């Protein structure tokens, strides 16, 4: 057969079964090929015209095409030109979506194939699916790679670009998902998905820096990723990676994202960690089953309601419809990845799901469905009934999605096309080459990390650089450095406020949030001038953590540790230490000098640096030219402002509540004779309240006395008022919010909270004015000083989480107020009969160390009491501990009552399985009403007793509910009793004894609890069991 | 900034390119003296790449563009390759740096000419007087600076340290000086240049403190005076301002510069030295040296030459000033080829005119004689230029800071250790008071006489 | 092994038993290690410089080099900054070999490796060895193409286009070719040698189009081959 009658098959299958549903006005390709519905999916669109485009990168191996190659590419356009138009008509929506990314702000993912106006509402349909904005992206980049020209005028340009500012924070916009319904469970509601975050990663590594006009482009048609944006998108994705979601341990949705399209994943063991939970739990005879517990279309689903029920979702176990599709994808899959052996494993699988219309065309069946009548029988079995197909083209229904994936399925294993055709843009990198790609992978490789940041140590004065010199360190002053501008980050957020604005689609720029570390540490060329940006470590804050010198060798050591594990760019990370006059003041001296002296040595924190003068650093070093800010409407160049050289008590005496009785202009009588800055921040604190904002002071407004003493007492390290003062003035950090998104990126969930007191929960990314309603009013009611210092440990929490991730790790709800109560307590322990010293007093820095102290692995030494109460505040579970609950709920048919909670077997066992992440909140709030911190960790080693006991003996099953309490009382009852008789301790209902037993030893906890355990489990029936059937029986 | 600032920085590029860079070779990247001398001093060749070190400068810190970018990356490339060439025209002679290493004897230094077609020499030892510090200091300060600026062999790292040692002891060792003439008497007769010694201070800096400060108190000592046969050098100007900076002496700055402006600064430009010349009416022009007493024949008649000018022109840049009189005097350039300024290298008194410019100073209307364009001369005025127009600043020039000589230096705070022999001799001390620790107990550091550390650095620098 | 210690390993041998040997002035390796032998072949400095790019390119793989991939990648550019050098000096050559491409006509293939200037001459050498030249632009295009930048100026791109113009014709001039004599016979005779017209359809294939200059380059800094030479 010569090229021409192989790939003139092809064409004729893509001209019957795909091309002629081609909307001739819009491009979109229509959802359903027979009927009236109007609908055009936008991914299966996509999907659609890399199909034709799949065959047209197969026609260019043969010159006379007949006209093959241009119609089949601009077929493509046709369907990406048609997306945009359907997105730029929708760009009042663009604009409200990267304001506010919400379900009913987004860009709609259904459109009227004819008209590209917009079909179904936003309650009729979750239009939230960024797979497809992401999709069109990486598609868009590896099209217009391809040779396809797609974009057309600058302001298409500002629109895709505005696509991606909407794309770059797809990490806290939680979507519906490639399958339009969000979880398992359709309640309707939206949840992370790593395939919705791993296509944005892969269309932010795409179009970061790609002309978007191709060959025949220039710097003004370049799209521009945020570096740490996309570093969100990558955390999110590997901190949910064997997994798709809260509620999915395995999607096939999955399989898109690690593989073809977007090839996202860039470690080889979660590929196949993810691939192999993907092909073990999900594949079939007949196809990929989207996701356990799937109701699309199944035999027992109501067609009727469109939210299935609390424990229906049990009902659609093993009558899942089986998408052949998932065989295509694994066959590409293949074809990329040198497995010649996956392609035939899943083409002989498809061979016969394949349904062939008249004409001899293959039909891939979208899903294959038990028949109502064999439902039974399948679930029995799994596996055994015959499942008939959804569409069999000859129906006049064609998959028009997996029409197109079999065209680039069989082209890439015919060899009719190369996967580098089909992946222009390198997404798929062997293992060999995964070496300098930008964004992804840097020349040491995929393992190896020791980056080499490269630090210019700029010195606010000439003055301070002279006296840094004099004490060993070279710095230069912002002038030294006169080509090179040193700005603020805030600087390069005002010109990025001009990137993508297009007052045609009324569209604004880039939102105005803060450039972070991985891109202040690349060199700008902004209007011509060079342009290295300090980190936003040292940028001034009302804050009292600036003050803490510690603090901010601490900031430049984790921000370079960041700068180390996630900067992948081609440079070397350009990291600028300033060093303002204020930093070396007093004692502070000597702590900068050792970290500026490291910076010399060449390592600070594990991360080798090479301090350097900027403008040798900055040399021939790839620079990224900022070419939107041109002159614009203004004939004149936008304004930017440079950093430029800065040329020359023991205890409050007075308490709160005894002095807040008192309504007495009396407090302002003690505020003249208090010369304390936390009696005078407690008394005219009293009166920021009572008296009011202006309030008359001897000194002035009150306002300005607290901001007075809160500002003074910073500088005289006087921390108690500090924070007394930064309470009572309300006083919230810029980097609350951005850390508690580090937080809710790695899967922990934050409460704010005091231990005793009202929490909250944080479990969704929030804005910085909603987080201060939660720390201020709904949360801390009672004392504010301890908003403050949660405040203070979401930020020393959210670096920990980020460079030192597993000292957080067996904790899935960091409570801060109850870590805040650990540490209280570990100053207890500490001090002994001394008395313990006031964490409130303690330095930002001290307290950053009692954090980590209190992290650090429990070690043999302490006592048990101690290493119970630091271990049940931080809410420590030991591993595997959810999934040890859920085998005690499986085996318990009325479930687990905890502190007036209770975990039922249904509707959990039926809606949930073993690793889901759901579960493992639901164990959480389940011991939420445990308020004691020991008493939660004698639960937490009950419930693991009780897994042991009923892991070790499959024959025991428990017959009423079990109160973990009940067991808990009767095991230090028999403790109380047995300890009575060595010496009879004469307290009463006091744990403290019990807490201190060693949980393994002569007569410890575990032996109580064991016994309480089995003493419930033997008073009811014994299953006789066949693993190890009875012997005396 | 191609509206109104990419135009001039081409026409600065044309300037460059029809005055310094259509006689680079591109065999060896040396820039032949002129059209009858067509060897390539060191310090010529150092001096004229400077306009193209500050061009490329002033390209990139505009280039966007790929044209931009190739312009840039044209004009680094050249001063790259030029300074390469003098380091094989240097590497060449890794037998004369060896030598004067331990022996510092004119007849075992670098040679000043070096054949700009094959980096060979041109001229026997004794040919020339090739003992000029300040060629080689010059060289490696702008190796030294270049280098900060970004442009980029271990072996040759080992022979900069040796060129380090070379001019190392430059305090102590006479040279041919600036000029390659010696002293004054024009003899042969190596003699100490303050010219040297600054250049060679700046360099050390640039790239052991012993000898540096030993070449500074031979500044201090020396200035306003250049050596000893000579009351004031126009090349001072090279050591208390561009290139060096070696005195960080406000003052004597100043004074240095006064007495420049008093004794040599003429209509035509500054003279070189009293009774220079070279290039006088006066003097034998086949004769190579003079004798004693035609050197008062030479006194109010010596050539000014323009291209000290543009060193107070440079200063005026680094150090900012309304010498906006040093330019706008500079209206005496030779073609306004086409319009090309084409510094002169002098000017001198027109015979017939001697009587009058003897009695009457500075006042005869002389001519331009000697290399036209002066390259040397020529590259700095176009680097003033650029300086001055706001297309290049000091730090660009000068990324190692050695213009912030002159500001005040803080008194230093110098820690003492004493430290006790024997343990005895500790308690000694402390019943006196002082509480000190033994040499055994400053463990892991190891006291060592400063006999030990003069033996380790006989082993930095060797390639055998 | 860290990777440090596994290419410690090689830098070891690459500095004891080549670079040692590269000389200072010129860039070039001598042919004989140990002698008072002056002769630097031009393919052998060839190989010799892709050898410490290679380890330069490895050592491009660890960020703390410690100063070996500016080295190791700097000694190329020398060793290739001296065979362009050595050319450069023989452009009277290159003129009169694009004219009348001969064996008394050609750049010589073996220079002083102190110097840069002639050691043998047409009669004691046979210097036709056209797979030098076309190594020289194969090695270039291939090195120019890593980050090395070797070219500096425009006068050296005109050079390596004259250098070019000269190995378009290379299937009508007969060589010496790579091992210097000529056929299995020395009869001093030149033969047309796939190795060496093999080497120029090579250079040309990769130097056509190509910015001498990499990425701070322009038009005016690119080579142009013949499409009609290469088939040739
Ligand atoms: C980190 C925590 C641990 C290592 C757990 C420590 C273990 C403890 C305290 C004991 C656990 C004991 C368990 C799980 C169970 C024991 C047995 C053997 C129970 C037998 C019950 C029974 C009546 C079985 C029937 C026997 C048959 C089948 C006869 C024919
Ligand atoms: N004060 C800060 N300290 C550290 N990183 C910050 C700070 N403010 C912003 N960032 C970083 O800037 C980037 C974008 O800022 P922002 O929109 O506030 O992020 P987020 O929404 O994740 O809180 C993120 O990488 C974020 O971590």
């Amino acid at each position: 057969e010569t090229l021409w009658d192989k790939l003139d098959h092809y064409y004729r299958i893509v001209k019957s079964t795909l091309l002629l549903y081609q909307s001739p006005t819009t491009g979109l390709f229509p959802t359903k090929t027979c009927g009236g519905d109007q609908k055009a999916k936008i991914q299966d669109s996509l999907y659609c015209a890399a199909g034709a485009w799949a065959l047209a990168l197969a026609y260019r191996r043969i010159d006379d095409d007949k006209g093959r190659t241009h119609e089949l590419e601009h077929s493509a356009i046709k369907c990406m030109r048609g997306i945009l138009y359907c997105y730029m008509r929708q760009a009042d929506k663009v604009q409200q979506f990267k304001q506010d990314p919400r379900p009913t702000t987004c860009l709609h993912s259904v459109f009227n194939v004819h008209t590209g106006d917009e079909l179904l509402s936003y309650e009729e349909y979750g239009h939230l699916q960024i797979n497809a904005v992401s999709l069109y992206l990486l598609y868009l980049v590896e099209m217009i790679s391809s040779g396809l020209q797609i974009i057309y005028n600058t302001d298409e340009v500002s629109f895709i670009q505005n696509l991606v500012f909407c794309v770059e924070r797809v990490y806290r916009v939680p979507d519906f998902g490639v399958w339009e319904r969000g979880s398992k469970y359709n309640n309707g509601s939206t949840e992370l998905h790593s395939s919705s975050v791993g296509l944005a990663k892969a269309a932010l590594e795409a179009i970061n820096g790609f002309n978007l006009f191709g060959n025949q482009g220039c710097s003004w048609s370049v799209i521009f990723v945020d570096l740490d944006a996309h570093n969100r998108n990558r955390q999110t994705l590997c901190s949910l990676l064997p997994r798709e979601s809260r509620s999915h341990n395995t999607d096939a949705a999955l399989l898109p994202c690690i593989s073809y399209p977007a090839f996202a994943l860039d470690d080889e063991v979660l590929f196949s960690q993810t691939l192999d939970k993907v092909v073990r739990k999900l594949k079939g005879k007949y196809g990929f089953k989207r996701f356990l517990r799937d109701g699309y279309r199944t035999s027992l689903e109501d067609p009727n309601r469109c939210y299935y029920k609390p424990a229906e979702i049990k009902l659609f176990d093993g009558i899942e419809c089986e998408f052949p599709i998932f065989f295509l994808y694994m066959m590409i899959d293949g074809v990329f990845r040198g497995n010649p052996k996956q392609v035939q494993e899943y083409q002989d699988l498809l061979t016969p799901v394949l349904h062939h219309t008249t004409e001899g065309y293959p039909v891939v069946p979208k899903y294959y469905y038990v028949p109502a009548d064999f439902v039974e029988y399948e679930k029995n079995n799994p596996g055994s009934q015959k499942r008939f197909p959804s569409n069999c083209g000859r129906d006049g229904k064609l998959f028009l999605w997996g029409q197109a994936l079999y065209i680039i399925a069989k082209l890439l294993a015919d060899e009719l096309i190369s996967p580098k055709d089909i992946d222009p843009v390198q997404r798929y990198v062997p293992l060999k080459d995964q070496r300098n790609v930008s964004m992804r992978f840097s020349n040491q490789g995929p393992l190896e990390n020791d980056l080499v940041v490269h630090v210019a140590l700029i010195a606010e004065s000439q003055r301070l650089q002279v006296f840094l010199n004099t004490y060993g360190i070279q710095t230069q002053t912002p002038q030294q450095v006169e080509p090179i501008q040193i700005w603020p980050q805030q600087e390069l957020v005002k010109a990025y406020l001009q990137l993508g604005i297009n007052e045609k689609l009324g569209l604004s720029g880039r939102p105005d949030r803060p450039i972070g570390c991985l891109g202040t540490s690349k060199i700008y060329r902004i209007l011509g001038k060079t342009v290295v940006c300090y980190p936003i470590i040292f940028d001034l804050s009302d804050f009292y953590m600036s003050q803490d010198v510690f603090l901010l060798i601490d900031d430049i050591k984790n921000a370079l540790q960041f700068i180390k594990q996630y900067w992948k760019m081609h440079g070397r990370p350009l990291f600028l230490v300033l060093i303002r006059e204020d930093n070396i003041r007093g004692s502070r001296f000597n702590p900068i000098l050792d970290m500026l002296a490291a910076l010399k040595k060449g390592i600070i924190g594990g991360v080798k640096v090479h301090v350097d003068r900027l403008q040798t650093l900055i040399s021939g070093a790839v620079v990224e030219q900022l070419d939107f800010l041109r002159i614009s409407d203004t004939e004149e160049l936008p304004e930017f402002k440079s950093f430029e050289e800065l040329e020359p008590g023991q205890q409050p005496d007075v308490n709160i509540s005894e002095w807040k009785d008192k309504p007495t202009h009396e407090i302002l009588q003690k505020l003249n004779d208090c010369s304390c800055l936390a009696s005078q921040a407690i008394l005219l604190g009293i009166l920021l309240k009572r008296e009011g904002p202006n309030f008359i002071t001897k000194e002035g407004t009150v306002s300005d006395h607290i901001e007075r003493v809160y500002r003074r007492a910073g500088s005289q390290k006087l921390w108690l008022a500090v924070r007394y003062g930064a309470a009572f003035t309300q006083k919230f950090s810029s980097s609350i919010a951005p850390h508690i998104t580090t937080f809710l990126v790695h899967g922990k969930q934050v409460t704010l909270g005091a231990f005793g007191h009202e929490e909250e929960v944080i479990s969704n990314p929030l804005s910085p004015r909603v987080i201060q309603n939660i720390i201020y009013y709904k949360c801390n009611t009672h004392d504010e000083r301890e908003a403050v210092i949660q405040q203070e440990l979401v930020i020393h929490i959210g670096w920990i989480i980020s460079n030192n991730p597993e000292l957080f790790s067996g904790m899935l709800k960091i409570r801060i107020g109850w870590i805040i109560h650990a540490m209280e307590y570990e100053l207890q322990i500490r001090g002994g009969d001394k008395p313990a010293l006031d964490l409130y007093q303690l330095s930002p820095s001290e307290v950053k160390q009692l954090l980590l102290d209190i992290l650090q692995p429990q070690q043999n030494g302490r006592c048990w009491l101690n290493r119970r109460q630091i271990d049940g505040s931080l809410n420590r579970t030991p591993t595997g501990f959810y999934d040890r609950v859920w085998q005690i709920l499986e085996r318990t048919p009325n479930g687990i009552i905890v502190a007036g909670k209770h975990l039922p077997q249904q509707p959990t066992l039926s809606d949930m399985t073993m690793y889901e992440m759901n579960f493992s909140l639901l164990v959480e709030d389940t011991l939420g009403n445990i308020d004691q911190p020991q008493y939660r960790q004698i639960v937490v080693e009950l419930l693991m007793v009780v897994s042991i006991v009923l892991e070790r003996n499959p024959e025991l099953e428990f017959q009423d509910k079990v109160d973990l309490d009940r067991l808990v009382k009767e095991a230090f009852n028999e403790f109380q009793k047995d300890q009575s008789r060595l010496k009879e301790i004469e307290k009463q209902d006091d744990m403290t004894s019990f807490y201190n037993t060693p949980p393994l030893g002569k007569r410890g906890t575990c032996s109580y609890l064991t016994k309480a355990v089995m003493n419930l489990l033997l008073e009811g029936e014994v299953k006789p069991n066949n693993d190890d059937p009875c012997l005396i029986s | 900034s191609r509206s109104n600032s990419g135009v001039r920085l081409d026409g600065y590029a044309r300037l460059v390119q029809q005055t310094i860079l259509c006689h680079q070779n591109p065999v060896t990247g040396l820039l032949p003296a002129s059209y009858d001398q067509k060897d390539a001093w060191v310090r010529d060749n150092v001096y004229s790449i400077l306009a193209v070190w500050g061009l490329g400068l002033a390209y990139r810190k505009n280039a966007d563009r790929d044209e931009d970018k190739a312009k840039a990356y044209e004009l680094e490339q050249s001063v790259v390759k030029l300074m390469r060439g003098l380091l094989h025209c240097m590497i060449r002679q890794v037998d004369k740096v060896e030598s004067f290493k331990y022996s510092q004897s004119t007849k075992d230094s670098l040679h000043a000419k070096y054949n700009t077609k094959t980096c060979a020499t041109v001229v026997g030892d004794d040919q020339w007087g090739h003992l000029q510090l300040d060629a080689t200091s010059v060289y490696l300060l702008f190796l030294a600076q270049m280098t900060a600026s970004g442009l980029h062999s271990l072996d040759e790292v080992n022979f900069i340290q040796n060129l380090v040692f070379y001019i190392e002891a430059a305090y102590k060792t006479a040279d041919f000086g600036i000029w390659e003439r010696g002293d004054k008497t024009n003899q042969g007769i190596s003699e100490l240049n303050a010219s040297s010694v600054g250049m060679a201070k700046a360099a050390l800096e640039a790239l052991l403190a012993d000898e540096v400060q030993h070449c500074q108190s031979i500044l201090n000592s020396l200035l306003p005076r250049a050596s000893t046969s000579k009351e004031v050098d126009a090349s001072l100007l090279s050591v208390v301002s561009f290139p060096a900076f070696a005195v960080e002496d406000s003052q004597l700055v100043e004074l240095t510069k006064q007495e420049i402006i008093t004794k040599l600064q003429g209509r035509y430009g500054c003279c070189r030295f009293l009774r220079d010349g070279y290039k006088t009416p006066k003097e034998d022009p086949n004769r190579l040296y003079y004798e004693p007493a035609e050197l008062k024949l030479f006194e109010n008649i010596e050539c000014e030459w323009p291209l000290f000018w543009t060193y107070f022109i440079l200063d005026g840049v680094f150090s900012g000033n309304a010498e906006q009189v040093q330019e706008y005097k500079e209206a005496l350039e030779a073609v306004l080829k086409n319009g090309v300024p084409l510094l002169p290298e002098l000017y001198s008194v027109p015979p017939d005119r001697v009587d009058e410019e003897y009695q009457n100073p500075h006042t005869v209307d002389r001519v331009p004689m000697g290399k036209l364009p002066h390259m040397w001369g020529q590259s700095l005025y176009i680097l003033g230029s650029l300086m001055a127009e706001g297309f290049l600043a000091p730090g660009e020039i000068d990324p190692l800071n050695r213009r912030f000589s002159t500001v005040p230096k803080p008194d230093v705070v110098v820690q003492v250790s004493i430290l006790a022999e024997t343990e005895e001799i500790k308690t000694i001390l402390k019943d006196k008071g002082i509480y000190v620790e033994t040499i055994a107990e400053v463990y892991p550091i190891r006291v060592q006489p400063a006999r030990i550390l003069s033996h380790i650095y006989s082993s930095l620098g060797c390639n055998n």
